[PDB]
């Protein structure tokens, strides 16, 4: 990982059996088989300790691109998570600056002075891009905090919902546990579908997982890969 | 120039100092912050004054201030280097957090030793097993180091 952007170009899904961390396995071979029927491409995320987020953060960036209309949505619901952090209790003028710098960013996409091409130079910029992943952390948190009594049973003996939140969420390069995962995917409005590379790894024992568990017939809008170390971005072949 | 977070901060703390703590930007280097806590009454500190330094690395707010303190304290939670063992400077730093949070934390760390932090040592193994005689150290250092210094 020592080389690797934050986030990757769109690479044919066959280059995935290239990379060296990949078990030398029939078993693995078979699998990545499988999933080329079904996936032309993948772009990889920085598998560090904020990779989940960022994942997440630009598969809905991609739908807004391709979408004003919904990205007018998702910059209104932004806003109005704004004003919720300040109703939570969340210091008011630190977060903010998040929730206004991640909103500015969206509306000058909206405003199409942005191309993909600035987009995903943005992406890539440390600063930028981690003040963005910055305000996932914090909707995910104000999620949990808003919700506390519904998502307090799920919390380890020891803790309150704004304690985990404080240490678990709220850091940045702190992994996103099964509970987080879920937060963030409700929090972002949005429908994930995770490949498995290996079912023993998946939270429902499925070869793939439909977050948030539904039952209804939507499809996901987002799918990642995963595999040990790593979320990567998905495209299903047209 | 500075980033306008850092600017900010520096407005608010000048304008709203933390009671018992003086906190002043360097004039040769604005991220350079340095620091004066007061051992807070009815500590084993109480009577002294503790310099520490603070500084905002580049990549602030995205990491933790870097603290220490320059004056000699007998406390589970600062080591002979002066690092202080407080979760907000190491992995739990949040960009949400500010100067003010971490200089409040420390302040309350004076009033509130914690020798029970998985990060076992042997101050803290002393404040624990032998609480007076920790205090009585703690005292008798105070006097030492942090009454005639400033």
């Amino acid at each position: 990982q020592k080389s690797v952007p934050l986030v990757a170009t769109l690479a044919p899904f066959s280059i995935l059996c290239a990379e060296y961390d990949n078990e030398t396995s029939a078993a693995f071979l078979s699998k990545a088989t499988e999933l080329s029927e079904v996936y032309g491409e993948i772009r990889y995320i920085r598998g560090d300790g904020n990779c989940f987020y960022r994942a997440i953060l630009v598969g809905l960036i991609e739908i807004m691109l391709k979408d004003r209309a919904r990205l007018e949505k998702f910059i209104a619901s932004s806003r109005d998570w704004t004003r919720t952090l300040v109703e939570l209790g969340f210091p008011d003028w630190t977060c903010t600056d998040f929730c206004d710098f991640f909103i500015e960013f969206l509306e000058k996409i909206h405003s199409g002075v942005h191309t993909e091409e600035a987009v995903y130079t943005i992406l890539n910029d440390d600063g930028s891009a981690n003040y963005i992943l910055m305000f996932f952390r914090l909707i995910t948190s104000a999620f949990l905090k808003q919700n506390s009594e519904e998502y307090a049973p799920f919390i380890d003996e020891g803790m309150t919902v704004a304690q985990y939140c404080e240490q678990e969420i709220e850091p940045m390069w702190k992994d996103a546990d099964h509970l987080a995962i879920n937060s963030l995917i409700k929090a972002a409005g949005t429908r994930v579908r995770i490949e498995y590379m290996d079912r023993t790894a998946a939270p429902n024992g499925g070869w793939h997982y439909d977050i948030p568990s539904d039952d209804q017939q939507i499809a996901p809008e987002i799918t990642l890969l995963y595999r040990p170390g790593h979320y990567d971005v998905i495209y299903k072949k047209d | 120039g500075l980033p306008r977070r850092i600017i900010k901060e520096t407005q608010r703390l000048l304008a709203e100092p933390v009671p018992g703590i003086k906190a002043e930007p360097d004039e040769s280097n604005a991220r350079y912050f340095h620091v004066v806590i007061a051992g807070p009454q009815d500590s084993p500190f109480e009577g002294g004054t503790f310099k520490l330094e603070l500084f905002l690395p580049e990549e602030y707010p995205m990491a933790a201030p870097k603290v220490r303190f320059m004056t000699k304290i007998y406390h589970p939670n600062v080591d002979k280097l002066g690092r202080i063992c407080l979760d907000i400077l190491k992995d739990k730093w949040s960009p949400a957090l500010q100067i003010r949070t971490v200089l409040l934390s420390i302040q309350a760390l004076l009033s509130a030793p914690n020798p029970d932090d998985p990060l076992a040592n042997d101050v803290a193994e002393q404040w624990k097993t032998n609480e007076a005689q920790a205090i009585e150290t703690a005292r008798a250092w105070t006097r030492l180091y942090a009454m005639n210094n400033i």
